[PDB]
């Protein structure tokens, strides 16, 4: 059962994580049922 | 979930992955109406010592 819980904040700082409390709430319960032991996230280019 | 309770509106706002509430003793306190999304106190019915 793969679990997504999910929180949007507004934020203004520049660089570091801000400091505060914010509770994630869960968005989607995703049923997919296999084995998982390393992830990679993915950025987009900007070409010009 | 089955029970026996006095059933008020309420004033409580449940987040849209809740469905029920639950008190200190685990019991359903709070619920929502599946078919119209609101939100229901369920204060039980009277208990007295005769
Ligand atoms: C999941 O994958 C890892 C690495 O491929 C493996 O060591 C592990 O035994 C796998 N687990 C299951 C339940 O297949
Ligand atoms: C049927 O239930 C849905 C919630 O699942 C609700 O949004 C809708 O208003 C209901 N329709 C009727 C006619 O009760």
């Amino acid at each position: 059962y793969f679990k997504i819980y999910s929180k949007h904040t507004p934020i203004n700082l520049v660089r570091d994580l801000p400091q505060g409390f914010s509770a994630l709430e869960p968005l989607v319960d995703l049923p997919i049922g296999i084995n998982i032991t390393r992830f990679q996230t993915l950025l987009a280019l900007h070409r010009s | 979930l089955t029970g026996t309770g006095v059933l008020t509106e309420s004033n409580k706002k449940f987040l849209p992955f809740q469905q029920f509430g639950r008190d200190i003793a685990d019991t359903t306190d709070a619920v929502r109406d599946p078919q119209t999304l609101e939100i229901l106190d369920i204060t039980p019915c009277s208990f007295g010592g005769v």
